[PDB]
């Protein structure tokens, strides 16, 4: 029996592979390959031209197949993993590509949070997706997502890159061969990603409080290492910015809207029965979730906001506990879609057939008719 | 002591005020408290951290807005004290709180704690000599000048039908759903994320409210607008950009008629009016269907009356005359009728003096107004 | 080898004949989930019935199929019967005769469609429909007395003297447990705890089943509850939230004795029993005042026999021996009586065979019901 190609997009890195395969075969970024392109334009973009996205998706999915899948898009099923709240135009463009240029047997625009829940095997939890563009919370109860309870914040990987760019541009101590600030008006994203993973890290809760005291009248941890850069443009990172980058990620700014506060907000809109079961089942997926100390500071921030006199009288004493998925947090949703794609029993009837799309054109989405 | 009575028409979205006899409330503004995003450490920015109305609308991208009233229930009493004080301040009335009579409005079935705390404020902080916490449906009947009628108001947080037949309010025929304008804006933002644009702030949410108030039509058949392609009427953002809204402008007001599509359990506006009439007596339904009084700001959608006529024709029995009376002053019918009621001479027995409130307290309020 | 199924408007007490306690005890509820465009995956059912819907109650919408003893949805009731037979008792209904319990003064369509379903859908060989009060009298070990049954959707009184019924002195009142649940829900909303959706109705009825008792002197108890506060007890929701209820405890079952709180314009249960006694013959009223039997789940309130005895004592003459019989097993009196009846040596001629339904049809139930 045929397999199922599980395609997962993303603004930063796309994930793809086969069905049943533990872990995807390749994780290629959302960049392109074209002549005369000094900076490869991302494939996953919104509020832009229609035909341009059609061509971008054609070439990207084409090179994705022919470079990391080694199979013709006609012999096996395709389960396109897309997170919920994705723009309808983007989904329609994906459907047009997969049914007008590749002609796959059946696509399946399955949600991300639901399959992330499928990885653990349990049927109900609270899923915090720390994606690239925005953060996303979607409570799932008995396999059904509580869609009216949602939460988004532009504090994903993009906000971390914006923070690192501005802050490193300020204390730009690029040695000669001593300061040399603003040598270049803008720095790329690859060096910024390397600074995030290899040098930046998540602080502690007490350390975060010390940073809060350091905001206005001291940064207690000072470790730093001079990050190199090609062309002998060696810069020097600071021992406090490696803390401040995560501090803006866990900042509130008198609006009570942090990454950890979003889970409590969605828990507040959830019904009374679902409360303790979502507290007893917490799942943290996403790419930003792979930072050292992120889960510890995250859980500490949750429990620190529990006794807050604004959310305590409705939540109170709860048993918060984070699950450990059998895959990496950056690629959990793909493994859920892989286990779902490896289920050839009802997927032939659950997914959208090719014949129905060619003779109908209507795409199923949570909208009337 | 006696002066001109003030009708402080509260509400979940637009707190309205003005003296009695006035046919237009000269001091209306959205009900919220403005505080800047970054916590102030010094001056040189939005000073005082307290913006309401015009000074609140002075800046949008530099404020964190906190609503004080949600679903007709006051969550932050301090914020409501500051908004009431803003009404008595140098920019809204420039009068004295301990001199003028004050009328007050409240949605039905509200908790007693709200009324008790509200009278504690209006009898301890602002020692008003006359306080009468009236309702929000009876006032619309006074504004329209009609005896019978089914008041279907729709503010920002509460939509409730109270069928009053010739001055007799039937309490067991009251249907009350906690869905209105604020939730319409929330699910409108949810649909806007499907369109492509995103909003993540309270002031940004008020920008979404402006998007809602400009273009949101209710077709009789939303599937017809779904099959066809809308022309995507643009909207010039207050920031300076433009947004092609699309189908979300009509998919969002479907909430008030089909809340089961999103995932919330309620009956809808059409079923609120229908079940409110069905809970009444058998001899009054024929007259209550022909006497429907609209109110509130959420009843200001293009094609609202037509779709409501179609849905009531679906639920009500055949050959029954229906008259959905839609006045022009729906956004101020509660305040206008409150002014008419407060201007009456029999209205003197309705309020409670300061000494009278000090006699018993909570029980004095609940006994004299009910 | 007979099956005794007690289908009320709330629980569905089912089990085998001859047994003391029934096997199946579950809330007769069906529920469809929140139909959204999103999917679920890895399987789930289409409509949860019984404890399935009771545990997964956080997202599904509770829809009772029986309203005031009237089966309002035959497909949902058919789902509950299929769940009962093939899942709670784990035995097909073709190998056994069944015994159903309907309320008195029940519209004939229910009594006939019930038989049509039990024969055409399940292919049962014999089915009998008995009045719940008669079975309560069987389980009470008496052949003389009046049964004041009170379910969640119906409440009736049936006087039976020396095994003979009085079909004209049978009263019926729709003021039962579900109306009490709605009243408690409204007053809990009045104290500041909004229990809006149907999923919250199970929590408010749990509050009713745990902390609600019948006050002896309602005015004295209400005055002391407004005076003191020791009567105010606490309770925990499924969440970590904790509430406190002061009046609600004793003011919740007060509607049973005072229907004016719900606008029913009727008589309380005590005077309903009194009128049901007065409609009998003057020579057999002593036995009815002595053998007054309470049954059903709505009579499980702590301290209710004292209220019934005091009210009837005030109504009945001074030379009468007012005696209230309230067994601790009155929550299953209908089922126990069904067990006794089904296991009798005489009842075999009282069935309705399959060929009898094949010949006559649905009209044989009225000539064979009672
Ligand atoms: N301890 C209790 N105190 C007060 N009310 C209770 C208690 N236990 C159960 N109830 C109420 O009694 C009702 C139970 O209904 P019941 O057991 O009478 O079944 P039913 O479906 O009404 O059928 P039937 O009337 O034939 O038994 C429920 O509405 C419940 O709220
Ligand atoms: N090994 C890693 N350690 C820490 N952060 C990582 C790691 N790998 C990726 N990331 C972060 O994850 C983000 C990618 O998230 P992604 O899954 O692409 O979001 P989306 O849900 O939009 O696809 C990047 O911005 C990067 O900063
Ligand atoms: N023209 C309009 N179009 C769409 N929505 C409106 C319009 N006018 C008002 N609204 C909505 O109705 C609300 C105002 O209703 P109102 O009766 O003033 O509420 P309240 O009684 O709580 O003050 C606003 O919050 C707004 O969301």
């Amino acid at each position: 029996e045929k397999t199922a190609v599980v395609i997962d997009l993303g603004e930063a890195f796309t994930k793809c592979g086969f069905a049943g395969e533990t872990g995807p075969r390749c994780i290629i970024p959302s960049v392109i390959k074209k002549a005369g392109m000094p900076k490869p334009i991302k494939v996953v973009q919104y509020n832009i031209n229609t035909e341009e996205l059609y061509s971008y998706l054609k070439e990207f999915i084409h090179i994705l197949y022919f470079r990391h899948l080694l199979v013709n898009p006609r012999d096996r099923r395709v389960v396109v993993i897309e997170s919920v709240l994705c723009p309808s135009h983007f989904r329609e463009t994906l459907t047009r590509v997969l049914f007008k240029y590749f002609e796959v047997p059946s696509v399946l625009l399955a949600p991300s949070h639901l399959m992330a829940l499928l990885t653990l095997g349990i049927n109900s939890a609270m899923v915090l997706d720390c994606g690239y563009r925005e953060s996303l919370v979607l409570p799932i109860y008995e396999g059904i997502p509580v869609l009216n309870c949602w939460g988004a914040l532009p504090l994903g990987g993009k906000a971390l890159h914006k923070e690192l760019e501005t802050q490193l541009l300020e204390q730009c101590t690029v040695d000669t061969g001593q300061s040399l600030p603003s040598v270049m008006g803008s720095i790329p994203e690859g060096v910024l990603e390397d600074i995030k993973v290899r040098t930046c890290f998540v602080s502690d809760l007490t350390r975060g409080l010390k940073i809060q005291a350091a905001k206005f009248n001291r940064p207690s941890p000072p470790p730093n290492v001079d990050y190199p850069l090609d062309g002998e443009k060696i810069l020097h990172v600071l021992g406090s910015i490696r803390d401040s980058v995560v501090e803006i990620l866990f900042e509130q700014d008198n609006e009570e809207k942090s990454v950890a506060t979003l889970i409590l907000d969605s828990l507040m809109q959830c019904p009374i029965d679902t409360r303790k079961q979502l507290a007893e089942n917490l799942v943290i997926i996403g790419g930003t979730s792979m930072l050292p100390g992120f889960l510890h500071r995250l859980l500490a921030e949750i429990r620190y906001l529990v006794e807050k006199p604004k959310y305590k009288k409705t939540l109170g004493t709860k048993t918060f506990r984070i699950h450990t998925p059998p895959a990496k947090a950056n690629c959990v949703a793909w493994l859920g879609g892989a286990i779902f794609g490896a289920l050839q029993d009802i997927l032939g009837s659950r997914s959208v057939s090719k014949e129905y799309y060619n003779q109908t054109g209507r795409i199923p989405d949570w909208c009337s008719l | 002591i006696a002066n001109q009575p003030v009708v402080i028409d509260n509400g979940s979205g637009v707190i309205k005020a003005g003296f009695a006899g006035d046919q237009i409330p000269k001091y209306c503004f959205p009900n919220y408290v403005g505080r800047p995003k970054h916590v102030r450490v010094m001056a040189g920015a939005l000073e005082g951290d307290i913006f309401i109305g015009p000074k609140a609308e002075e800046h949008r991208g530099l404020l964190s807005i906190r609503y004080p009233m949600e679903h007709g229930i006051v969550k932050d009493w301090n914020d409501m004290e500051r908004i009431w004080q803003y009404v008595y301040s140098k920019d809204q009335l420039q009068t004295f709180s301990e001199e003028h009579p004050v009328l007050l409005t409240e949605a039905p079935l509200n908790p007693r704690k709200n009324r008790e705390r509200a009278a504690e404020v209006f009898f301890e902080t602002f020692n008003v000599p006359a306080l009468f916490i009236s309702m929000q449906a009876v006032l619309s009947l006074y504004a329209t000048g009609r005896t019978t009628g089914v008041v279907l108001d729709s503010g920002d947080g509460v939509t409730h039908a109270v069928p009053i037949y010739e001055g007799f309010a039937m309490p067991h025929s009251i249907m009350r759903i906690d869905i209105a304008g604020r939730d319409v804006s929330r699910f409108l933002r949810l649909y806007l994320r499907k369109e492509g644009y995103d909003f993540h702030s309270s002031s940004e949410f008020e920008i979404v409210k402006a998007i809602k108030e400009r273009a949101c039509y209710l077709s009789i058949n939303p599937q017809k607008d779904e099959t066809l392609e809308t022309e995507k009427a643009q909207y010039y953002l207050p920031d300076g950009s433009t947004i092609e809204i699309g189908p979300s402008r009509f998919r969002a007001p479907e909430l008030l008629f089909r809340p089961d599509l999103i995932g919330e359990e309620s009956e809808g506006i059409h079923e609120v009016l229908v079940f409110a009439i069905q809970k009444s007596d058998m001899d009054l339904r024929r007259t209550l269907f022909s006497n429907i009084v609209l109110s509130g700001g959420s009843t200001l959608f293009k094609g609202f009356g037509d779709r409501l006529l179609s849905e009531v024709k679906k639920l009500a029995p055949k050959d029954v005359k229906i008259r959905i009376s839609a006045p022009q002053e729906r956004l101020y019918s509660t305040w206008i009728g409150g002014s008419i009621l407060a201007s009456l001479d029999t209205f003197k027995k309705m309020w409670v003096s300061k000494k009278e409130y000090e006699e018993d307290g909570a029980r004095s309020i609940h006994r004299k107004t009910f | 080898a007979a099956l005794v199924v007690d289908n009320g408007s709330g629980m569905c007490k089912a089990g085998f004949a001859g047994d003391d306690a029934p096997r199946a005890v579950f809330p007769s509820i069906v529920g469809r989930p929140r139909h959204q465009g999103v999917m679920v995956g890895m399987g789930q059912k289409d409509s949860y019935v019984g404890d399935e819907a009771q545990s997964k109650r956080g997202i599904l919408t509770l829809k009772y199929p029986i309203e005031h003893g009237i089966v309002t949805n035959w497909d949902d009731m058919e789902k509950i019967w299929h769940h009962t037979f093939y899942n709670e008792l784990r035995v097909a209904p073709e190998e056994h005769p069944v015994l159903l319990t309907e309320a008195p003064l029940n519209p004939k369509a229910n009594r006939e469609k019930m038989t049509q379903i039990m024969f055409e859908t399940f292919n049962t060989p014999a089915m009998y429909v008995a009045i719940q009060a008669v079975l309560s009298l069987y389980a009470s070990g008496r052949t003389t007395g009046i049964v004041m049954d009170s379910g969640d959707g119906v409440t009736h009184t049936v006087p039976i003297y020396e095994g003979y019924a009085l079909p004209h002195a049978i009263l019926r009142l729709d003021l039962a447990g579900r109306d009490l649940t709605d009243y408690l829900m409204k007053i809990l909303t009045e104290r500041g705890y909004s229990f809006t959706t149907t999923a919250e109705r199970e929590i408010v009825r749990d509050i009713k089943e745990k902390l609600c008792y019948v006050a002896l002197d309602f005015e004295q108890e209400m005055a002391t509850a407004a005076s003191s506060s020791s009567l105010e007890k606490s309770y925990e929701l499924p969440d970590g939230q904790v509430i406190t209820i002061g009046n609600e405890r004793f003011r919740c079952p007060e509607a049973l004795f005072q229907p004016s709180f719900l606008g029913m314009e009727s008589c309380g249960i005590h005077e309903t029993t009194f009128n049901s006694i007065m409609k009998c013959d003057v020579d057999i009223r002593k036995d009815l005042y002595a053998n007054t039997v309470l049954s059903g789940g709505t009579t499980m309130y702590p301290g209710i026999a004292d209220r019934m005895q005091k009210e009837i004592t005030a109504l009945a003459p001074s030379t009468m021996k007012i005696k209230i019989i309230a067994p601790p097993e009155r929550k299953y009196s209908v089922w126990i009586g069904g067990s006794i009846l089904a296991s009798l040596s005489t009842f075999q001629q009282m069935w309705i065979s399959k060929q009898e339904y094949d010949e006559s049809g649905p009209s044989i139930v009225h000539r064979k019901c009672f």
